[PDB]
């Protein structure tokens, strides 16, 4: 909406186009991350952590 | 046999010893029963509920 | 404020007391006014109820003050 | 099921809503934009409101 | 372990799969937070066999209720064992007994 | 204002099904008030004549007298026997030391026979009830809180 | 650091009367509420010097119980009235005060004979009622100095509450400073008999306790 | 009346390395329990200590893992490092290093001393190397505090940022485990009613009983000074 257009025009912080739908820890828990398993489908290549 | 096994230690046969108050340090009247009960932490936690 | 017995006694009803206190506290909170009683860092609710205790506030007084406000 | 006899539809959320914090921020930014444009000359203010 | 139990605790602890129990007597060749290696008594070798058998402990793992299942070794190096003796204490057991 | 004026916990104290107070103290409280308000034949300091409830408490807390030791105590009770006038009357009652230690918490309009017996459960409910029929709601809320406090305190000291 | 603890930055001292007061000490280290309140209560109520009546001779009647006419109040009720007589004695440790009266006017504490070293904080304190014009009573009371309460069993002799506190109770509530919400808030509440105001008895007991701890403080 | 006889500690008895029984002889009537309860509460509450606060073990990321060759989970090794009784001489914190290798128990004797640090119980076993070749090394982090500061409240957000391999053990800075005071009549030719106070304090080895009582009496007289004059 305008004033958001105007805001981003004044600060030049152009739009992302990409949501931040990431996985953050639930609220109130505070632990150590003891392990991480990854599962890539055979199409997807793999990343460095994988 | 509980009573005998109390006499084996130097504990009192009656099972009731005389206790003192923490904050004031004046002995509770009419002694209290103190022994070792085996407590269990049930899986009803306060942060799984709050 | 713990018991509202005196505020209830002044008005002589327990729903009308809630209504009178609510309208006076709305005057005192949003519409903007001065407490007729010395507020000891109380919300507008308790101030309104305490005012109703001292007789400073009731529905007759409030409508009369609305009349005077119009005459402003 | 059997928890409350609540059918599946109770847990499907509405992701199209501007949550009340979002609408609050929107209108706050609206008032702030107004009170900023107040600090501009009439020409700048009109051209920035209309542009 | 309960100071006042009944004598059922060892049975409940063993007969469930939480504690790693020996299969054959022998000596504890090597212990570790993760594994127990047992060198069998020569009476129980099954002459084709190599002799030693290994128990790999279940370290910090997630049960159905988000609790931690984790086995701890009980024996120590060069200590005898007999078949049916527990090597690994399971979650909420203590030297072989059910300790809730 | 509906919560404060209407549903606040210090407004609802009588059962709406029957006007008996719903603020009856339950189990550590009544056992405290029973243990303290319950005499025995020969405790420390039998038959002292205390000057009043303050002195009985000062005597008990220094440990010179026991909580149930029948003493003559000078009690001033205020009776609204009037057009609500609250005349005072002082006398010399025979009570345990705990009876008089507990008299310190009871408000004015209540007689002294209200605490001069053992004070089990119904005795406490009737005590709150007569306080409500004489004095109203503010003194009864204050009395209920003081009853809970003293019951828990002298029940812990009960051991 | 590790040796600093805390101190009550706000100590509010109410006084509901000439002799009954209430002192709140707001922030204190966790649990110091009880280790200070109990120490102070025990000191105020067990060892706090002062003068009080110890023995009486009612001049004629008998040892207990009594048979005394021309006195509306039965004897030992006069003893209850005498125990409450708040007296403060000057350099003379012990002094025997004699009281005589005749008439129908009610007997108050003002009627004792002036002795200079001895002062009465409440002279209007009733002692007896004569109730007959012909009736007249004489008594010799003995004011003495002691520490705390000393009953008559341990000793017409009366129980002696030398300590000028008639009642002291302390309550301990919660306080939070900025983050530490486990803090402690002491709420002392004391009434004296008149020889010293509440705030004076409190600090006198505190001084006594401080001097007991004099061989270890550094 | 005349005046109070002020107590004074006539003797201290190190009946064990840790168990001690001090005495405060001349006490007026009614001060045995006053001083005794106040002293027990101060001692059981507010006594400085040298709790081990972190551990950084070579080759370990979190507490929930196993080091090859040492037969304790890192959880259990930290729990054994909790009760480690250490008395530093000069600094309000210090970083002990513990290197060890070979088949055998790892007691607290296997830590190298700065000289300012004294491990009172060098038999206290920390882990068990159950491998001919296995080797472990820690940087234990002792530091002086008071009370009980769990790692959670310790990590409010952080100092600035904490590396991934640094474990926070739960600190309990309190040398004393047990206080038990008896007041008893003291055979004095002058007065008979006087009593003596006898304090059985049970430190863990890192607090001298005389210094414990002196620190208690100081902590108490501090608050009593805050009380002496009021003020408001
Ligand atoms: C907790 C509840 C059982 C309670 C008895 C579990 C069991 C299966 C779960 C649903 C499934 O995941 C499908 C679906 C995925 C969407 O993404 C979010 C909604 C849905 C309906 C889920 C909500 C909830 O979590 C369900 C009902």
């Amino acid at each position: 909406t305008p004033e958001e257009k105007l805001l981003r025009a004044i600060f030049g912080e152009k739009a992302s186009d990409v949501k931040d739908s990431s996985l953050r820890v639930p609220n109130g828990v505070s632990g150590t991350v003891i392990d991480v398993q990854v599962f890539t489908r055979d199409g997807v290549e793999k990343d460095k952590r994988a | 046999e509980i009573k005998e096994l109390l006499k084996l230690g130097d504990l009192p046969t009656s099972g009731q010893i005389r206790l003192y108050d923490g904050r004031t340090g004046e002995q509770f009247e009419r002694p209290v029963t103190v022994g070792y009960m085996y407590m269990l932490k049930l899986n009803h936690l306060v942060d799984d509920k709050m | 404020r713990v018991t509202v017995q005196d505020a209830v006694e002044k008005i002589g009803n327990r729903f009308d007391l809630v209504l009178v206190a609510a309208r006076r506290a709305r005057q005192m909170q949003v519409g903007g006014k001065d407490p007729l009683v010395p507020e000891e860092n109380d919300k507008t609710t308790v101030i309104a109820l305490r005012e109703i205790e001292e007789g400073l506030i009731n529905n007759q007084i409030l409508d009369v003050r609305e009349r005077q406000e119009q005459q402003e | 099921g059997d928890d409350e006899d609540s059918h599946l539809g109770d847990f499907i959320e509405d992701t199209t809503l501007e949550l009340p914090l979002d609408s609050a921020t929107t209108e706050s930014l609206r008032a702030a934009t107004h009170d900023v444009l107040a600090g501009l000359t009439a020409r700048e203010a009109k051209v920035l409101r209309m542009r | 372990k309960p100071l006042v139990g009944t004598g059922m605790e060892r049975a409940v602890a063993v007969d469930s799969g939480v504690t790693a129990v020996a299969k054959r007597g022998g000596v504890v060749q090597y212990v570790d937070a993760s594994r127990i290696v047992i060198k069998v008594n020569e009476d129980e070798m099954y002459p084709g066999e190599a002799g030693i058998d290994i128990y790999n402990l279940t370290k910090y793992t997630r049960s159905n209720q988000n609790t931690c299942i984790n086995q701890m070794p009980c024996v120590s190096l060069g200590e005898p064992v007999e078949r049916g003796d527990v090597l690994a204490d399971g979650p909420s057991t203590d030297l072989g007994e059910l300790a809730l | 204002l509906e919560a404060r004026a209407l549903m606040m916990s210090t407004n609802n104290i009588l059962s709406p099904a029957n006007g008996e107070p719903i603020i009856v103290p339950s189990q550590d409280v009544v056992l405290g008030l029973y243990y303290m308000t319950r005499d025995c034949v020969n405790a420390k300091g039998e038959g002292m004549v205390l000057t009043g409830p303050k002195e009985a408490e000062r005597l008990y807390r220094s440990g010179l007298a026991s909580l149930h030791a029948r003493v003559k105590v000078r009690i001033t009770e205020y009776e609204k026997d009037a057009n609500g006038e609250l005349v005072a009357k002082t006398s010399l009652k025979d009570t345990t030391v705990g009876r008089a230690i507990l008299w310190m918490i009871v408000p004015k309009g209540l007689p002294y026979s209200i605490v001069n017996q053992a004070l089990g459960k119904k005795a406490i409910s009737k005590m709150l009830n007569t306080c409500y029929r004489i004095l109203g709601l503010k003194p009864t809320v204050i009395f209920a809180d003081q009853i809970m406090y003293t019951g828990f305190a002298y029940a812990a000291r009960s051991g | 650091s590790v040796t600093e603890f805390l101190k009550p930055r706000l100590v509010d001292i109410e006084q509901v009367s000439s002799t009954h007061a209430k002192v709140t000490l707001e922030p204190l280290e966790r649990g110091f509420g009880h280790t200070l309140g109990n120490a102070l209560r025990r000191i105020l109520l067990s060892s706090m010097p002062g003068c009080a009546v110890t023995e009486v001779e009612i001049d004629g009647v008998l040892h207990e119980y009594s048979t005394k006419e021309g006195v509306q109040e039965d004897i030992l009720e006069i003893l209850l009235n005498l125990k409450g007589l708040a007296v403060r004695v000057q350099g003379k440790d012990e002094v025997i005060l004699t009281l005589n009266k005749s008439g129908i006017g009610p007997v108050t504490a003002a009627d004792i004979t002036h002795d200079g070293d001895v002062e009465i904080v409440k002279p209007q304190h009733v002692i007896c009622h004569l109730t007959d014009e012909n009736a007249s009573i004489s008594m010799r009371i003995k004011v003495q100095r002691g520490r705390g309460y000393v009953p008559a069993s341990t000793r017409l002799l009366v129980d002696a509450c030398y300590s000028p506190v008639e009642r002291i109770a302390y309550n301990v509530e919660a306080a939070r400073v900025e983050q530490r919400t486990d803090l402690d808030k002491l709420v002392i509440e004391m009434e004296t008999n008149g020889t010293i105001d509440p705030e004076e008895a409190i600090r006198r007991a505190a001084t006594i306790l401080a001097e007991q701890l004099e061989a270890f403080v550094d």
